[PDB]
RNA sequence: UGCGCAGAUACCGGGAGGAACGCCGAUGGCGAAGGCAGCCACCUGGUCCACCCGUGACGCUGAGGCGCGAAAGCGUGGGGAGCAAACCGGAUUAGAUACCCGGGUAGUCCACGCCCUAAACGAUGCGCGCUAGGUCUCUGGGUCUCCUGGGGGCCGAAGCUAACGCGUUAAGCGCGCCGCCUGGGGAGUACGGCCGCAAGGCUGAAACUCAAAGGAAUUGACGGGGGCCCGCACAAGCGGUGGAGCAUGUGGU
């Protein structure tokens, strides 16, 4: 299994769950982490320590494949947001660049009724 | 700080190529930037819309960036 | 107290080693409000850390009811759909008393038949380190802890 | 519930397809209304200003007629990504044919043809003349501190109004024309006529019954409305009742 020297960490920000995910330089993952897959599971998987822990488990893993530095690449609000980015750049493993790139359509598909409450 | 006509001297604000003035009137997300801003009138600011949309389409300004550190 | 915070009670030092936190302790001692037989007790007993260890009683003392603070505890919190116990730290005054009412609870329910032996070896036992004290503290630090998730309200 | 080891989620590349166009974007603009929002071209309507050139009252309104008329709906034929009545499930609840979650047909989109309704709202018909100002703003023109038009807002002279309000964008003062009302319930129901493939639309009563139905403001009380305060009100504590025996009072028998 390669050793990759740098490359990306992806982080997915959402109300009820944050994912992170690592890649080489062309974004192929290498490994990757969530809330649900440490131990929280419901509600939980949100809370900006779930967060936290996902992120900091996804960076020890890529750490193995000798990984030093990332550009961070953060997507979508959510608390756990500038948590998985502070745990990042405290995990040793050294962060180059940040960089929100949210989706947004320029007015694209009808919203589900939920995400209309602004109607 | 400025507004982006208080920068320039005189061009003109139908020419859907000169990308070198063009380019000041986004922000660092390629958006058209608000009146506040550019410091333009109200008629100005409808003109350059359109033209900012015109270089958008011949591939010479963007339609979007993404915000570097966040 | 919704007006004023509220001045702390202060108290008279020790009659002995001179000392507020003494006295502190001995009132929480303090049964029906015979403060004479709760000074006994605290000082007899003081007298068994003589004839049991070389050290001097409010060194003993001090270090036991600084090894019984606790640093975190969870603070109850209501939230419109469930009931969260949120981790804040602790204000050194709730630290002292809390330190202090759980020496002489740990001591009442030890085994030994006299006042002034359960405050001693409690005394003892949790300046070592391993008091039913110190029990219900590193259970309140681990609630806490536990309790880490929510730690994000904290009000 | 669901989806996932037939490898989902998250990530990079490529492709297919439908719908809607971020920022600009406004207190903005256009239209008679409904309504109109990426960018380009063609075809076409309305409107404003300046010059003061032409016609010479050629005007206003307008029953009926005709045409337009959001959304939902209907017919034939396409299309179908996201969303979603009905529906199928998961929840919650005393129940929950609901609100919350997972799915999902019609429909939403395009062609052609129907329906013709709405809080179709400025709840204010159209036109003209007259009656202080201030302020912001869109689009013209000039001799470009500002002036003169045309539109869009707020404040307010006089006056008006039950009041709240309106106040050169009148709900003022006046003329012209149209349309409408005449206590509430029964009822936009019945009958009848006309229109529509249907659904249904237009026009539209009576018996009977009530002494009310209403509008605006007032003082209170109230709110699972807002802001600010207090009390052993809660929190922080210490001691208790609730369990036992007995005393006492009460319920009941
Ligand atoms: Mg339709
Ligand atoms: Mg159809
Ligand atoms: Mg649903
Ligand atoms: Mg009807």
């Amino acid at each position: 299994k390669r050793q990759v020297a740098s490359g990306r960490a992806y982080i997915h920000a959402s109300y009820n769950n944050t994912i992170v995910t690592i890649t080489d330089p062309d974004g192929n993952p290498i490994t990757w982490s969530s809330g649900g897959v440490i131990g929280y599971k419901g509600s939980r998987k949100g809370t900006p320590y779930a967060a936290q822990l996902a992120a900091l488990d996804a960076a020890k893993k890529a750490m193995a494949y000798g990984m030093q530095s990332v550009d961070v690449i953060v997507r979508g609000t959510g608390a756990g947001r500038e948590q998985a980015i502070r745990a990042l750049q405290a995990s040793g493993l050294q962060v180059k660049s940040i960089v929100d790139d949210t989706p947004v359509p320029h007015n694209g598909c009808r919203p589900k009724k939920k995400f209309r409450k602004a109607s | 700080k400025a507004k982006v006509k208080a920068t320039l001297g005189e061009f003109d604000l139908r020419d859907y190529r000169n990308v070198e003035v063009l380019k000041r009137f986004l922000s660092e997300t390629g958006k058209i930037l608000p009146r506040r801003r550019t410091g333009l009138s109200a008629k100005e600011q409808r003109i350059l819309a359109k033209t900012i949309k015109r270089a958008r389409i011949l591939g010479l300004l963007p339609f979007t960036e993404k915000l570097v550190r966040k | 107290a919704r007006r004023r915070r509220a001045e702390v009670r202060q108290l008279q030092p020790d009659l002995v080693y001179g000392d507020v936190l003494v006295t502190a302790f001995i009132n929480k001692i303090m049964r029906d409000g015979k403060k004479n037989l709760a000074a006994r007790i605290f000082y007899d007993a003081c007298k068994i850390i003589q004839e049991k260890t070389g050290q001097e009683p409010l060194k003993v003392f001090k270090q036991a009811v600084e090894n019984v603070k606790p640093r975190m505890e969870v603070r109850s919190r209501r939230v419109g759909g469930a009931n969260y116990q949120v981790p804040m730290e602790v204000s050194p005054r709730r630290q002292q008393s809390l330190a202090l009412r759980w020496l002489v609870q740990a001591a009442n329910q030890r085994p030994e038949r006299r006042a002034a032996v359960r405050i001693a070896h409690e005394l003892m036992d949790a300046a070592e380190g391993k008091g039913g004290a110190v029990k219900k503290k590193e259970d309140v630090e681990r609630m806490a802890e536990a309790n880490r998730a929510y730690a994000h309200y904290r009000w």
